[PDB]
């Protein structure tokens, strides 16, 4: 049988995730339940109609008071803020996609296993000591022994792949990072109370500097980069697609075309399907629904002084990251016992 | 800090959500 | 003998209200306390710095860890989400500006009176039987014996002034209205859960139909209008400033300029300071910080078949309305017995 | 098979191309594109579109004066003067006129000089040009007429449900407000324009502007002559627009009678042109709607039995371009 | 008191006027404006501004060919050809060249042919045209020079901190990204442009574009020659920009030390030009900043001892336009 | 008047485009 998946937090990732899985033709997963605080009426509506993805090409209807139907496949919908109370044992859930953003440690995510699940994949950096994987960087090192795992952040999943190749190929000494990022649901629409005084500001009006750990987090998946990267994030008024700007001092002297041909060999080989190279003069919106964790903008590749490489990469922070959540869940399901 | 302590217990609220990207 | 005022809910309206009041000379009011979920860090920062209003030209900073000072005037900052527990009796609070959006019934609103405040002005329509006032329209019917009152909506404050004139002078038979409205904090930034499936949708990406009770709330302040109007709202991807489009059948046959002239006359007389008439070809942004409840776009007035009359009015939903909250609070102060 | 050139490869011109491309057994075959840009732009902008997304077709240059779209070669010329266009050379039967500058007989007729035999203008026409809305009065199209107009986006949204209201209830008078996506005639930041409202930063403002659509509906439905006025308010969306119509009608009625009349037309005479939506949708959800008009049934009000308010959604680019294609098909099937 | 005409009444031309109007005892007197537009645009777009808000002055027409601002009359003429302008006629000493199109000696020279003495171009020049950043090398300005440039907005931000960093830590090499508000060279919706990226809807996209700002710093700081490159990303904000500079320095250091150096520059030599922000602000907060560079101190980083990252904010319109006024005060105070 | 004249000759430019 297929592994039974429940999605906890049917928000942007939860929702992209379901749409990403549905389009897969080889899947070991079966999505049979969804929990979010808002009810079946929201579940069904907000899945059929999405302001960023457009309209789900599928027959999405309610099925009773407690479910929806997606192309005939029935999927139950529950509403409990407390994972402990969810009907996972009852429903036979094997894996939970943690898309709420609030259960990011063992004791919170753990509540799902308590309720009857056996695995939890968290769509966010883990808190504490959670095993962290990036498909195409260290996801081969996952073991079925690990019940709670993290897929890191969308920034980390764009960054790590091209850092793998840079270090392997040219050798990174140190580096720094800015992500110019689409606004996310943690920012206020208009100036309003927030614990972070910059996420408090009108998302759609502003360039908003914000804290990131994406640059240290790459060290979790690429240990050779420990201590070597730092960075910031600038949130800007686009609703989706982001870009990372990496500057590194490499040890092997090189030049833009050398760097791009290297990303280009990788794209063909060990990062097939994860890393891509773009040689057309495109803009953010063109990278919507890109299945690649990272798309090099080759025209922007620079080298100063033989060894200061600047590299620009594109990612669909909602869709491309959710395709990686799907892929990690396929690795979890393939390694079942 | 009033809001910081609130957000411990209510991480999913408007004034609390902090997405690390 | 200045009335001691507290702001409950230091949001768009709570903050606009303070800045509005700050600009008045010889106010009958003294604002001596603020309460929000948020604490001084937030208070102080979101008052100085404003994406919509720009920097506050006053010396705003913390005093201690439970107050702020604004040009040296110390105002206390508390943070309790239960209005029953607020130190109003102690501080000798006379009026609370109920700016939270969540205490709009008597029960909720009355909790301030429990805590020791003597009067509550709700910056929104009331639920149930709460006396409702639009300055320039029925605020002279205010009685000091009423401990809980509403200043209605921003839309109701724009509409009622020019509905008053139209009915007085032409005789409204029935009508309909649409407001094209700046997004507000009640909508989601990106598609997410909301009890209203339309306000669920990314605000800054969409034209969003939503309900307005402005049409039937006009009858609260002008009783002859009962049963005669209906309307809708369309939220649009602007951060502030809204426009009402009114269409009425009238009993007196007319033409556009007679209608425009009648507003001009009112603006000279009984609606001085409340209603204005603009003859230049302006756009939403030019009405920011308009102190008028209603600014008719004279060049858009139209009459079809001598008795179907279209009128378009501009308002700054945040600043304009809040100028009317100060005015209503001044009317409370002046009628204090 | 009728040969078409697209003059002005802009939002409508490029939408037009993709609309036609989606069509099965088209009586048309587009063989030329002209615009101020070159093959460089034509190819790139056809393929990448911020509003439509990526064209699912193999789009590349052929040579230096053409592109190929799925193996079909299409010439690209670049002359700002239509008198000089290779239409006689290329054997163009019909020109789709999308520049927005050649909207009178003297202007559009330059294509005829050049070789073309007919011109569809994708805007309201100046002067004595015949104006057709598909599903309303385009049956009345006469091949003797060389230069015609497919009206505006607004007029195409509005005419079809106005046709139903007047028929079924009889409009006495009425008034219209369109809340419209910004379009290429507005400035990005405040800058000179002949219209001082369209001078103003598009994506920051609600901007009242001048419509003629309420009068144009009289061109395709003469009974409405003198009976409507409207305005337009441009708002910071890049596409998809809404009409708010208020009419006083003869026949006293109620909301669901009105909405039912629309649903009835949707399954019969206005099949494919008019839709009724019973869900609580928002603008972005009518992106790529092929209907001219989509009634938001839940916003339908009737005040005092005879004052009807109707809200209708339209993809101003895609849905209008599907209608241009439909009119070109009508032209091509009424070729003498 | 020098007589100024504004050639190009655009975002800079009008920011320039408002900036000047805000000055006390200017040695400049504005007496004329030229635009492709007319008094009707000029008076309206000056009074109403979507970015700056309403000009607090009495702006009105004053003839068919002038406007009054606060009593002071100002001629408005309208000619695309600088040669034809009446500068000899009106006694114009200096032209503010804000059209974005007369940036070489041959084009900008027509203003002098027409009777002006000096042209200040509000953009980089073409050719070895003398270029100046106030606070960096504006002290090297000679009255011998008829045509001079105030460089780009990005270069006025970048150069002042790059000056402090090279002086006090010694820049080996470095790279720059400017995250930039959209500007009027960008399209509102996808449409033809010679830059296939600037073609694309400005308020919908992150748009990378070429900047020469990094190599242009080396004209005002020759020591920096060959050492910098950069890119720009245009984002959907209408004003206010940020520079993100990564440099390798010779002198090992740490964030707080770099910041303190900036703070010292701000009190001493770059006073009124470079500022340091120690509060967590966002872009809108730097609107009408009179500084060319405001360092965001909480964003300063140093990786591996010698890789420094500095983030700086600027109002690309007002801040630059304040610099343009300063450069013209320098031109005026050195008149011969 | 001045911009109007520019626009008859140059209808297609930024300062002229008027759609409806
Ligand atoms: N949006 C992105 O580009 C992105 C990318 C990578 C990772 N993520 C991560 O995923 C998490 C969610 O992000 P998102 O963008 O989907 O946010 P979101 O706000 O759209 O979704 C959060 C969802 O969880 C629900 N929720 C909150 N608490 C809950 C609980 N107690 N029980 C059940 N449901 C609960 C909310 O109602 C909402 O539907 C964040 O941690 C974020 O970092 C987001
Ligand atoms: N924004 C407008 O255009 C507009 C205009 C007129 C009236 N109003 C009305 O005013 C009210 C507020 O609107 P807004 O735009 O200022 O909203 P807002 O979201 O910006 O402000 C609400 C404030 O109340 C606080 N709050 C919520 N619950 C609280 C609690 N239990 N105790 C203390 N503080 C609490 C929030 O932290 C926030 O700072 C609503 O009823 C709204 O309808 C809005
Ligand atoms: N955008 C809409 O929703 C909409 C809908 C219906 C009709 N229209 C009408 O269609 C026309 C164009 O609108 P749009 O949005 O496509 O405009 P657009 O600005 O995107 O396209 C106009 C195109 O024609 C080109 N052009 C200008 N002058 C030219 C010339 N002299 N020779 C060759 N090419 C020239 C431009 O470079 C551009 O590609 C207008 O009349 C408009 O009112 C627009
Ligand atoms: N806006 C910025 O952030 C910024 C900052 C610094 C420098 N600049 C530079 O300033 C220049 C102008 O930029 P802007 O943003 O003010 O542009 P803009 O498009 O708003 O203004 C240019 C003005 O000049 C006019 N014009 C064009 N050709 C003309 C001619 N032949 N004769 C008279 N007027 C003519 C246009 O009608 C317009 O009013 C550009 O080169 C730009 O690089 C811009």
């Amino acid at each position: 049988a297929k592994l039974k998946v429940a999605i906890n937090g049917f928000g942007r990732i939860g929702r992209n995730f379901l749409r990403c899985w549905h389009g897969r033709k080889d899947s070991p997963l079966d999505i049979i339940a969804i929990n979010d605080t808002g009810g079946v009426k929201q579940a069904s509506h907000l899945l059929k109609y999405d302001s960023t993805l457009g309209i789900f090409d599928a027959d999405v209807k309610p099925s009773g008071e407690t479910a929806i139907s997606v192309d005939g496949k029935i999927i139950q919908v529950v509403s409990n803020r407390n994972p402990s109370l969810l009907p996972w044992k009852e429903l036979g859930i094997d894996i939970v996609i943690e898309g709420t953003g609030v259960f990011v440690d063992r004791e919170g995510a753990g509540k799902h296993i308590e309720a009857g699940a056996k695995k939890v994949i968290i769509t966010a950096p883990g808190k504490g000591d959670i095993p962290t994987y990036v498909v195409g960087v260290n996801a081969d090192a996952y073991s079925h022994d690990e019940p709670i795992i993290s897929n890191a952040s969308c920034t980390t999943n764009c960054l790590a792949p091209f850092v793998k190749v840079l270090d392997q190929k040219f050798g990174i000494i140190k580096g720094t990072m800015t992500t110019t990022h689409s606004y996310t649901g943690d920012q206020r629409l208009l100036d309003a109370s927030h614990r972070d005084l910059r996420r408090a500001r009108a998302a759609a009006l502003n360039i908003v500097p914000t804290s990131t750990g994406a640059a240290k987090a790459v060290a979790l998946v690429l240990p050779n980069l420990k201590g070597k990267l730092n960075g910031i994030a600038l949130r800007v008024p686009t609703p989706n697609v982001s870009v990372v700007d990496l500057v590194v001092q490499v040890s092997k002297k090189t030049f833009a075309e050398e760097v791009n041909a290297a990303f280009r060999d990788s794209a063909e080989k060990e990062l097939k399907g994860i890393l891509d190279v773009c040689d057309e003069p495109l803009v953010s919106v063109d990278f919507r629904c890109s299945d690649f964790s990272t798309t090099i903008d080759s025209s922007l590749t620079m080298v100063m002084g033989d060894d200061m490489v600047k590299v620009i990469a594109w990612y669909d922070n909602e869709w491309g990251y959710s395709q990686r959540v799907v892929d990690l869940a396929d690795i979890v399901a393939n390694n079942w016992k | 800090d009033p809001l910081e302590e609130y957000c411990k217990d209510n991480p999913e609220t408007n004034e609390c959500r902090t997405y690390d990207n």
